[PDB]
RNA sequence: AUGAUGAGGUUAAUAGGUUCGAGGUGGAAGCAUGGUGACAUGUGGAGCUGACGAAUACUAAUCGAUCGAAGACUUAAU
RNA sequence: CGCGAGCUGGGUUCAGAACGUCGUGAGACAGUUCGGUCCCUAUCCGUCGUGGGCGUAGGAAAUUUGAGAGGAGCUGUCCUU
RNA sequence: CAAUGGUAGGAGAGCGUUCUAAGGGCGUUGAAGCAUGAUCGUAAGGACAUGUGGAGCGCUUAGAAGUGAGAAUGCCGGUGUGAGUAGCGAAAGACGGGUGAGAAUCCCGUCCACCGAUUGACUAAGGUUUCCAGAGGAAGGCUCGUCCGCUCUGGGUUAGUC
RNA sequence: CCGAUAGUGAACCAGUACCGUGAGGGAAAGGUGAAAAGCACCCCGGAAGGGGAGUGAAAUAGAACCUGAAACCGUGUGCUU
RNA sequence: UUAAGUUAUUAAGGGCGCACGGUGGAUGCCUUGGCACUAGAAGCCGAUGAAGGACGUUACUAACGACGAUAUGCUUUGGGGA
């Protein structure tokens, strides 16, 4: 059966991806907790 | 369908006393006097 | 009879496959049953080479594979003219028999007694 | 007088190598070594091996005689076994322990 | 089901094969004749035939090994 | 109202729908109607068969009596008198 | 001389664990833990001896508390039982030769069988090194394994026109 | 005040394994010895292991390495059935 | 010898004790790290390109620090003493 999570490069660097989360300020945000969480990957 | 209680360790040890590996049907081999299975031949020499 | 744990077709084709192995080779290794049953069967063919008319050449065909053995100068011949040219005289005078087999110890993979069957 | 022989962390579940050590216990060593090499289990190649590393123990350190050897006693406890895992149905998760063996032999000449 | 039960292990018919037969099928192959051919007829109830009946050691049950008694006291007849 | 870890699932008792009735309404009625996922590898006792051990004052091969136990246990028509 | 069953519950006396203050002590001539024992007190519990153990720890008085577990379908970690039971994930294999400590399972060969609007050839998306040649066998392969999409070493992708 | 189920989630390549499209969520895991003196050689084995010899105070301190409880699994047996 | 009566032995296995092993990681002892504070600095870094990172850099080679084509670092003063 067709499962969930198709994969697909552009789609996760568009809706996902560094410059995605630069373009609003809420996605400024996240980046902004991911860094304060000390995460390795922040998008 | 399941197990009403445990099987203690007397009931375990009680079903596995017919449970063994029985000693092989092992002769001695007349050219070698290595043993051999019975009605087999002599892996060690390859008579009869 | 035995059905050797498999089909009708694929029972067939495994015993008529065996005998004619076993004529190449003039003694083979096996599990116990299938050489129980690949006994009569080759012993039957050996039968149909001891008369050679053409009728039983043309009837043991049904049964044997069609296989070339090189011989010894690169001689060339089918297991039809071995059957009926080089085992046909070697038991010309005997009355039965035509195989043996050996029992040996069981094999490591299974616990399948595997023999040797062997042309007598 | 006592010859010592031991494989460790022998990847057999201990129950499946106690089958076969139930019958060399208290034989003689060719008798044996005759039973392991026809007996036809799984356990009984890694044995056979473990009876040699004895007699040969024997031997060479203690230069007693590989004739009137018997099996003093013979056993298999657990070892450090190995944590797996089986995809089973509905997304559920079985386990399977992968077990493993602490064979010990030790033959004597019946003496002090 | 396995184990048991039963028929046998060479001083042997227990099973296989070989030979003969029962039962089943139904006129094998190769020939010769006739037909343009599709085919038909004689050989020849032929040929084939798993379990069914009998004979025959031709092949396998060759070699070997394990277990298995020596008989309690008491009293009464003896 | 024996028996669904032996079976079915037609009725009834989920969500869909529809008619009659009640309710302004959402909805409702033991009023109808069409449709609607029956899971489980048996541990113990129990039961039906089938083995091994030991005891029956020696070790054995065969034939056994029967303390008990189980199974059967039904009945029609016609003729004769 | 009288009293002493007891649940919700009230009252009192206490036993234990960690730490602190002081005093006094014990310790490689073997501390704490751990194990055993047939020892002592009315109880919570306290010692002693012998083994393992290889450095800290008791006792008196008094202070403080993360102070006492058997249950919460408690949480975490180990190990059972069901049991050598269910399962071994659609299918055709047989045999000769070789390789090895070991082979139904690896290599070669013959025969046989399955697909064949495809289990065949391409190419996208996606995965990223699984690609190739040597070597290995712990682990992963639902068995085995000398084999591999596994492990170790060294390699491999070449555009003016796609 | 805690001494590795505590004390930070994290004493140790930790906001990391891993999980999720993503926001996010999130672990487990310290201790050989004084010194590495980390076991020269020999023996069985293809190897893993082992058994001697040697190092060391100690090697049931041998690298999964201080102490090593209980559940659990074995091998003997004195007394029972 | 025959009767009549009585009683062992047995242990396929099991029970209880005892001894010796295994797995397992509790306990005791230890501290690499935490926690809560007191006193004294400090309490703005960036178009002079910041905070964070990515790719690199060693004799060999991945990771972690460190440092960036002058790359496991370069110049200088003062200490610095194998
Ligand atoms: C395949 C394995 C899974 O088994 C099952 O599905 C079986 C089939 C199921 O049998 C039954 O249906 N009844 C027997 C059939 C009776 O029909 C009469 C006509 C009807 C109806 C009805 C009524 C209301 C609702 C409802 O209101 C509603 C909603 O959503 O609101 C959803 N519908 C569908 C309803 C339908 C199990 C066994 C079921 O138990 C039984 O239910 C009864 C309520 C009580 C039974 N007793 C206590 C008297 C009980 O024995 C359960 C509840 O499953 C649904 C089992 C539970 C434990 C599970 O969840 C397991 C994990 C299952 N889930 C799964 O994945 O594995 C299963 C094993
Ligand atoms: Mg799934």
């Amino acid at each position: 059966v067709k499962r969930t999570y198709q994969p697909n490069k552009r789609k996760h660097s568009k809706v996902h991806g560094f410059r995605k989360r630069m373009s609003t300020k809420n996605g400024r945000k996240v980046l902004a907790r991911r860094r304060r969480k000390g995460r390795k990957v922040l998008s | 369908a399941v197990p009403k209680r445990r099987t203690s360790k007397t009931r375990k040890n009680k079903r596995r006393t017919h449970f063994k590996i029985s000693v092989p049907g092992m002769t001695e081999c007349p050219n070698c006097g290595e043993y051999k299975l019975s009605h087999r031949v002599c892996k060690n020499c390859g008579s009869y | 009879y035995r059905k050797l744990g498999r089909t009708s077709d694929q029972r067939k084709a495994m015993l008529r496959d065996l005998a004619t192995s076993l004529i190449i080779s003039e003694r083979i290794e096996t599990t116990e049953a299938r050489a129980k049953e690949v006994r009569s069967v080759v012993e039957k063919l050996i039968t149909l080479g001891k008369k050679g008319d053409l009728a039983s050449r043309r009837n043991a065909a049904k049964t044997l594979r069609n296989v070339e053995i090189l011989n010894e100068d690169e001689t060339t011949q089918t297991a039809l003219q071995k059957l009926f040219g080089e085992i046909a005289e070697r038991y010309t005078e005997r009355q039965g028999g035509y195989t043996r087999i050996l029992k040996q110890g069981p094999r490591r993979g299974d616990g399948a007694e595997s023999v040797i069957i062997e042309l007598v | 007088m006592e010859a010592k022989a031991v494989a460790r962390t022998i990847r057999i579940a201990p129950r499946k190598v106690r089958l076969v050590l139930d019958l060399i216990r208290g034989k003689n060593a060719a008798e044996a070594i005759a039973i392991l090499k026809l007996t036809n289990k799984a356990s009984s190649p890694v044995i056979e091996k473990v009876l040699m590393s004895a007699l040969a123990n024997a031997e060479h350190n203690y230069d007693m005689n590989t004739d009137e050897l018997v099996v003093k006693e013979a056993y298999a406890n657990e070892g450090p076994t190995l944590k797996r895992f089986r995809p089973r149905a509905q997304g559920r998760a079985s386990a399977i322990n992968k077990r493993t063996s602490h064979i010990t032999i030790v033959v004597s000449d019946g003496k002090e």
